[PDB]
């Protein structure tokens, strides 16, 4: 008989620890395993696929609108759209980088947000997508906005601008609940020179938005998501 | 030290270290390089 | 190993204009549209592992049993004198939706089962109980009483431990194909009314509860909570995360006139 | 003088020619194969009709308008009845297939519209009554028809609202899946390689769908002016390393 | 002293594990062992060994005639017998075969059945003998039969006749207590010719009929038998 | 056709032992070419010898 | 290790991993093959 003395935490159930149980099924077989495409090995690898974002969440109930931002003919200086960069809430909640941020209780790296236009081919744009840096307000005109992360982008054969806000940050670290010591800034778009439709054309013509996150990217402390809750068990 | 016989005992497994997102991120038949036009 | 030292470009070979119709996202950093220094990450992405994440204990069903006189009991099931649970990981939703990120996930499970007595009406004293947990697999005979033949397990696994405390054991995957399937488009045959989604490719075994202990004067409720921790998983497919709320175990449905998932702006598209 | 944008596919006795393409998607990047021993369980030698099976079946035409919702096809359902692969599927007990999915929606430099192509591996569907209704069989084996997004629900049916998939998912997080978008404005068609998807090495064709195809319009169609407001869609796809096995009587389906 | 921490299961008693315990007889010593034919070491042995099959159960009390097969005289084209393949249940369920599978929760493997003939030396007859794999109904006529794995049977010298039911399945386990998802198919048998008795002669002739697993077979996840309880303990 | 035009078109050769194909469906089923109208203007489709006997007769 | 001084109380054996059906299932006298006759 070897002489013990058991310390303090003895017969606890931590749901975290990791360590050895005895079988309930001594000697049992598994089914050997086939090959299957798509294994994944982090939720890292996942996150940098882009989904699009309901951006123009505007309406009343869920609708496939939300997903288009709509662009007018011929206005010139004004703005698209407008956002803070709080991924666990707001347009951002729902996507899948969002859904899966909300899965963690911190984040930090660079996100790639990308518009690829839809208008008819004979038509042609010119649009600015300007990042605010945590510190000052959601601008409110391009000249203010323009003096921030910013890409003109030229509407052409090429379909998609992918633009990407680069990691701007005293702390290394930002809350994904949002949170303002640790808030993340803007992002807005404005004409830079204007939409123009080719005759026989009418009306609005969208931009689809997605976001995902750069290789850059780091999540940690997992944590339960607000996302889903329930009030009974299920039953089948 | 596993003290039982069986695999299914034994704790949890340590990190894949795989990640490689290509196969979601990029699964085009035809290879693009950034930087390269999309579309020729 | 984050960000490499880029400066002023003036070129011909512009990263950032693709054509998002392709299906591929590519992979363009901060380095190609703004001038950086260089840093590195010092982190490694240890706590996003799928084994990490689907690796800690949950909550994966609450049962409760009771010890009282089963004198003139004719439904023994009934009573609540002892209880079966068919093994599942869809009932609870916080760890169902976790799994079902993944079309088809594969792992060992280690159970933890943790039961409280209760004395809801004037007892004199807290009485101890052992539990006896039998693992029933498809085909074995299901108890009847809570002391039939069928409690004296001796093929079937069965651990006893006390009221108060925790039994803990892990079981193989006991899937029949190579992985679980968390979804299924398919029927158990080409019947015309058989259920759609539910199968065995996600059976697990069944578990019954029972007091081992005959009754005292008072009557004692136990309260089951079975936890569950994925060990050595493997996951394939991801798939798009449950937006609604569920309704039942084993099907996608949700629930009519259920609430708009995307919050509504307070404000413009333009709005901060 | 390649673009990424003129193709070419031979598939049996058949060849589709595209002029607008916008590459083309491998489904997590891998390329249909045969079924390796090493994989293998049941003892049945397999049979391989090759050519006679894998070829191009153009499914009839649907037509876009300004309110279309999208449709959903299922694999191998939507194949059931064409030629020798169909036979071949009601004839053998276990069978197992990739495919090439092509589909095709021609306009003019002055319409825009854009379309979601994507492939969904296990697409368990929800009922639209909510709690632990079913979805009959017939519903989800609609055949070359697919499902009308658009059509009215109906009883035993699935439910087809799409913001949510047909499961509870949000449309915007389909990306996640094998797809590619057909934008009037670069792209005319999206053509996507499946690979075999499943947990077991070789299935029943019938009772169990691997994989549904859907086409959803994203941004709506518009048309120039006083054109026609609507544009066929057309979807031809291709059985690709088909292997039958367990040969016998002929299945008997429902309705 | 030793530090120690106990963790959640101390204390339990699980059934199936298995760990060193003192021995109440400290220092006796058994009884030689002698030889004695016939040592078993896994059950995989014995499921090898072919028993005979009550196969025509249409009686009303156990007897031995639910093992014989019979067969008619100058009948064409008709059937002989049917069956589903539920090796867990009906005709196969008292079986050894049967009932070891019943000792455990999934099967996978060939199976063999064979037909030893008993009529007179002088009679002659053809038969087919037809297994239809999972997903078409029970044959309804030999010619659905005969599209299926099949042995036409001449009855010689060489008395009986060894059928395999070849593993044709997606899953590569399947459930012994019956199951749909998992079900594996029909076994039939008609008249090819027919059987002809020689003169002085008449009546119906049997086949017995024997079932025993492939050394391809896989039994695993043991669990209790339907086949026996009690109700109260026995007593000497 | 005008170049701002466009159109996706089915080129179907029926093997002898069937009859001239009804609808696409049935045209489908045999040799066919799904030809896009883009910047290269013209298709060829070959019609490969499908044939039992060695020679055919020109009348 | 065993803490024990007896065997008996060891813990469980370990797979024969004997098998040999052959004294059951052809238990004949003389020996025979496969594809040749039964009875000659």
């Amino acid at each position: 008989g070897l002489p013990t003395t058991t310390l303090p935490g003895s017969g606890q159930f931590l749901t975290t620890d990791d360590r050895q149980s005895p079988s309930a099924l001594p000697n049992y077989e598994p089914t050997p395993r086939i090959h299957i495409p798509g294994k994944v090995h982090n939720l890292l690898e996942i996150i940098q696929v882009d989904t699009l974002i309901p951006m123009n969440n505007t309406h009343t109930k869920d609708e496939v609108n939300s997903y288009l931002i709509p662009l007018n003919a011929n206005r010139q200086n004004e703005q698209v759209f407008g956002t803070n960069l709080f991924i666990g809430d707001g347009v951002f909640k729902t996507t899948l980088l969002g859904e899966i941020v909300q899965y963690y209780t911190h984040w930090s790296g660079s996100l790639r947000f990308s518009l690829m236009y839809t208008g008819p081919a004979l038509s042609s744009a010119k649009l600015i997508l300007a990042y605010t840096p945590p510190g000052a307000r959601g601008p409110q005109d391009r000249r203010e906005a323009m003096l921030g992360t910013h890409v003109v982008w030229d509407i052409g054969l090429q379909s998609t601008i992918v633009m990407t806000i680069p990691w701007t940050s005293g702390v290394q670290f930002r809350y994904t609940d949002p949170d303002t010591y640790t808030s993340a800034g803007f992002l807005s778009c404005w004409y830079q020179t204007s939409l123009i439709l080719p005759p026989e054309t009418t009306g609005q013509v969208y931009l689809l938005s997605f976001i995902s996150a750069c290789p850059d990217f780091k999540l940690r402390l997992m944590k339960d998501t607000q996302t889903i809750s329930q009030t009974v068990a299920l039953t089948e | 030290i596993n003290y039982y016989k069986d695999a299914a005992s034994t704790s949890s497994a340590g990190q894949s270290l795989s990640m490689d997102p290509s196969k979601f991120t990029e699964p085009v038949k035809d290879l693009m390089l950034k930087g390269a036009p999309a579309l020729n | 190993t984050a960000s490499i030292s880029s400066g002023p470009k003036h070129t011909q070979k512009v990263p950032i204009l693709t054509a998002n119709e392709t299906g591929a996202t590519m992979p363009v950093l901060p380095s190609d549209s703004i001038e950086t220094r260089t840093t590195y990450m010092h982190f490694n992405g240890s706590e996003t592992d799928v084994e990490c994440f689907l690796g800690r204990a949950a909550c994966v069903h609450v049962t409760e049993i009771q010890n009282k006189d089963a004198t003139g009991i004719d439904n023994h099931r009934e009573a609540k004198l002892f209880n079966d649970w068919k093994i599942n990981l869809s009932s609870l939703v916080q760890l169902r939706k976790k799994l079902e990120l993944f079309t088809y996930v594969r792992f060992d499970s280690e159970y933890t089962i943790l039961a409280t007595a209760s004395q809801p009406d004037s007892a004199n004293y807290s009485s101890n109980l052992v539990v006896q947990a039998m693992y029933v697999p498809p085909g074995a005979p299901n108890p009847k009483e809570w002391d039939d033949y069928t409690w004296q397990s001796a093929s079937n696994p069965s651990v006893f431990f006390k009221v108060g405390d925790t039994s803990r054991f892990s079981v193989p995957y006991v899937g029949l194909a190579s992985a679980y399937n968390c979804f299924y488009d398919g029927y158990s045959h080409d019947d015309a009314e058989t259920q759609y989604g539910i199968t065995v490719l996600a059976h697990m075994g069944s578990m019954a509860f029972r007091i081992v202990n005959e009754h005292d004067e008072h009557k004692t409720l136990v309260k089951i909570r079975v936890y569950h921790r994925a060990k050595h998983v493997e996951a394939w497919i991801p798939r798009a995360p449950r937006a609604l709320p569920y309704t039942s175990i084993g099907r996608t449905n949700y629930p009519k006139n259920t609430e708009p998932v995307i919050k509504k702006r307070k404000g413009d598209i333009k709005s901060y | 003088g390649y673009s990424d944008r003129v193709q070419q596919i031979t598939l049996g006795n058949s060849t589709i020619t595209t002029q607008e393409a916008a590459n083309a998607v491998v489904c997590y990047a891998e390329w249909p194969e045969y079924l390796p021993d090493v994989d293998a369980s049941d003892v049945n030698k397999t049979s391989k009709p090759d050519t006679s099976v894998c070829r191009f079946y153009t499914l009839d035409s649907k037509t876009w308008t300004t309110g279309s919702k999208g449709w959903c096809w299922k694999l191998p359902d939507a194949l059931k009845d064409m030629g020798v692969f169909g036979q071949n599927m009601f004839f053998h007990s276990l069978g197992r297939s990739g495919y090439t999915v092509h589909v095709q929606c021609n306009a003019t430099k002055f319409h825009s519209g854009c379309l979601l192509v994507v492939v969904i591996p296990e697409h368990q569907l929800a009922s639209h009554e909510g709690g632990n209704v079913s979805v009959k069989y017939t519903f989800t084996h609609p055949g070359e028809r697919g499902i009308d997004l658009s059509s009215a629900n109906e009883v035993g049916g699935p439910v087809k609202d799409v913001l949510y998939n047909m499961n509870g998912t949000l449309l915007g997080n389909l990306l996640i899946f094998p797809h590619q978008f057909i934008n009037l404005r670069t792209n005319n068609t999206a053509t996507i390689v499946i690979p075999y998807i499943n947990s077991v090495p070789i299935d029943s064709m019938t009772r169990h769908n691997n994989v549904s195809l859907m086409v959803i319009p994203i941004a709506p169609l518009t048309v120039p002016t006083g054109a026609t407001p609507s544009l066929p869609i057309t979807v031809t796809i291709a059985p690709m390393c088909t292997e039958f096995s367990g040969i016998r009587s002929k299945s008997i389906v429902p309705q």
